[PDB]
Parts: C-alpha cells; structure tokens; sequence
RNA sequence: GCAGAGGUUCUAGCUACACCCUCUAUAAAAAACUAAGGACCACACGA
C-alpha cells in the first residue's frame, strides 16, 4: 500500500556550541559553559593562548 | 571594516560625591574588559595627586 | 484516489516551491534551513 | 609623562616581527602592552576568504574525479591561506589549473591589487591527466570572526566560515629601557604573528587609533 | 458574527481554536487571509 518513497539526506553541519557535551579520555565530562572570546584566554610567556 | 559602536552614556547613578557608578551600554564585544582594566591599572597605579 | 508527488501545493508560496524542482523535489545540494519544504506531496481531499 | 614611539620594528621573520615601543613608566607597560595586544586579538581588519564557487561541484560535500581530497577539505585549506588587498573591499579570485600537481596559491589568477602572502599554501592536489579544477575565490576584508550559519543563493555557491583574522598569536614582554639617563623606564615588546597579511608598523598603529577612539566616548581631542 | 448562504481570490470558507461584511430565504461594490489526527514492547545511551 505505497507509491512510492523519497529519501532526503541531509548534512548538517553541527559546529561546537555552549552546552555540548566534551569529554576526554579519562572520564572527565563537561558541558562547554562559554565560547570565551581568544583575547581573553590565559596566555603564557610565549603569548599561545590555552 | 573600521567602524565601531563607539559607547554612549546611559545612566551615571551618582552616589556622594565621595562614590559613583560609571557604566556604558554599547561598546564592543572583549573591549568592555579592555577599557575596564586599562582605566582601573592607569589610574589606579598612576595619576598626579597628592598625599 | 492516491497522492501525487508533484509541486502543486496549495495555499504556499513560491519562495518555498523555488528550492524544489519542477517535479517536486529539492534540488540536489541546496542548503535547505528549519521548517523549509523538501519534497512537495498533496493528499487527495 | 612620557609618550610610546615606534623605536624598533624587528621584522624577524616574514610572517611575525618584534615591533618595539620606548618611553613607558610604572603600570604605562603593562596595560598598555595587555590593551594593544586584546585590541589585536579582538579586533584586526583582516581579508580572510568568505564565499567560494566550484566549476562543477554541486555542494560542500560533494567530490569532483582527479581531485586528492574532498571539496570540504579544499574549503578548510582555502580558509587557511592568507590574502591581503590594497583596493578594493571585494574581490573575486579565479583559480584554474590542470594537470598533475598540487594546486598552491601561486597559480591564483590575481588581480592588480589583491597578492597572496604565501604562494606555497597547498589547497587540493590534482591526480588524473585529464583533471581540472576551477573555482571562483570570493574574498572580502572584515573584522573578527563570522561563521557562515550566521549571515545574511544558488545551489552551486559554497560558504566556507570567514575567518578575517591577521593576528594568531600577540606576545608582549615589559623590559627596562636603555634612555640615556633617567630610571623607572621600561620598553614594551610585542612579538605579534600574523598570517602575513597585515604589516606589523600599520597593525599596532590601527589598534592604538581604535583604543584611542573608544576612550573618546567621554573625553574630547 | 454563533442556526444557513453569498462576496472580490483558489474546490470549499457558515467563528471549526480559527480572519472581514450582509439578512432571515435574496447573492455582489471590496484589499490583508485558510486546514482542526497519530499507541505498546524491546534495545542502546545520558544524568
């Protein structure tokens, strides 16, 4: 009982945001709170922001 | 590409004139930090006064 | 009677129909977004 | 007090220079070194590529025969590579190439104003004999970082995210100055790194023109 | 505008949660508009 079917697939691209859940490899997970702006990020001597 | 939202005063709540409250709106996104600590370490570390 | 695939679809606008071929479905490629229509089906009333 | 001047410009290397400032007192170094560099950082006029268009690739994740790696791949090393313009605001870059071999930026037909910085800048690399590549670069100058999900029309035109960024790492160090003779005199030293698409003179001096003009809000010339 | 029909559009539009005007047995001068269905069992995963 069907005519026919349409398939659709769709890429989306889902870049990283406040609140997706990252974790590493030893189980400790998080939720990213802010996307801290570079500028504002702890430099060491060398300038290379964390 | 150089323009900017320069701030505009909104409300400076004047508390005694040994107190305020400076605040602006606009500005730009990692300068309200930028302008905060410049004005905090410029006049906080270097200003002609005397004591 | 059954329902037709084609991109007649009432009470729509042509912004919606444009990504959509002349067959009623979306062309392939096309960046589609939230709530955008794909593929153009019309039920019998 | 005393005033900052461009004593130095150590251009050590072709991408990165040691610009160097004299004349600064107790705190001046600093903040002044930690407000140049977060203006850089927050803030640099770059001409970053925003939209490009491929002779025959449908959409982003689509892939053309005698190409090495995707056309998703191709974007992200097109958003790598550094352009800088004189003129125009807008501009258009034309890439074609044929045959075996990698496709570096040196091929980009140019225009009279629009150079690339690093011609080595590898994009894709073509494998078959009868394989060409031709895209259309759409270049255009900005400020900070905008990706392409939050902007603004064919189905052939590929958004990559624009990234007009001139500077990637600014690294500032206070040390005593060497004045002829007073004390309490240190020199600031940025060790800025840009992709090469901004002169270090003209980036410092267009990110103390935007400090100075955002202290105006309150104070007069 | 609460019981029905008609109107300039687009089959049909009478408040159906629903959008304009008319009257109680008659159909048109008129632009913004339209739709009211949808369970259980298993698996895996998160806190």
């Amino acid at each position: 009982g069907v005519l026919k079917i349409v398939k659709v697939y769709l890429a989306v691209k889902r870049r990283i945001q406040p609140g997706d859940k990252m974790a590493g490899r030893h189980g400790n997970k998080g939720v990213i709170s802010k996307i801290n702006p570079i500028e504002d990020m702890p430099y060491d001597e060398n300038g290379t922001p964390v | 590409v150089t323009e900017f939202l320069k701030p505009r005063l909104v409300d400076i709540e004047q508390v005694s004139s040994t107190h305020a409250k400076v605040t602006l709106e606009p500005l730009e996104r990692g300068f309200g930090h930028t302008l905060g600590n410049a004005l905090r370490r410029i006049l906080l570390s270097s200003m002609p006064g005397c004591a | 009677g059954p329902e037709e695939i084609t991109a007649d679809i009432p009470n729509v606008g042509e912004a919606a129909l444009s990504k959509l071929d002349e067959s009623g479905i979306v062309y392939i490629g096309a960046e589609v977004t939230g709530g955008d229509i794909l593929v153009g089906k019309v039920t019998p009333k | 007090f005393l005033k900052p001047r461009l004593v130095d410009i150590e251009q050590v290397s072709s991408t990165h220079a040691k610009v160097t400032l004299e004349p600064l007192e107790r705190g001046f170094g600093h903040t002044l070194g930690n407000a140049l560099r977060r203006i850089l950082l927050s803030s640099m006029p770059g001409c970053a590529v925003t939209e490009v268009e491929i002779d025959g690739v449908l959409h982003e994740y689509s892939t053309k025969e005698g190409v090495q790696e995707d056309i998703l791949e191709i974007l992200l090393n097109l958003k790598g590579l550094a352009v800088r313009v004189q003129g125009k605001d807008e501009v258009i870059l034309t890439l074609n190439k044929s045959g075996i071999g990698p496709v570096t930026a040196a091929d980009i037909t140019h225009d009279g104003d629009v150079e690339i910085v690093k011609p080595q800048h590898v994009i894709c690399h073509l494998t078959d004999e009868n394989a060409s590549i031709s895209m259309r670069i759409k270049v255009q100058r900005g400020r900070g970082y905008v990706p392409a999900s939050t902007r603004i029309r064919p189905i052939g035109r590929l958004l990559v995210d624009a990234c007009y960024s001139p500077v990637e790492r600014i690294a500032y160090n206070v040390e005593a100055a060497r004045v002829e003779q007073r004390t309490d005199l240190d020199k600031l030293v940025i060790e800025m790194e840009t992709n090469g698409t901004i002169d270090p003179e003209e980036a410092i001096r267009r990110a103390a023109t935007i400090l100075a003009e955002q202290l105006e809000a309150f104070v007069d010339l």
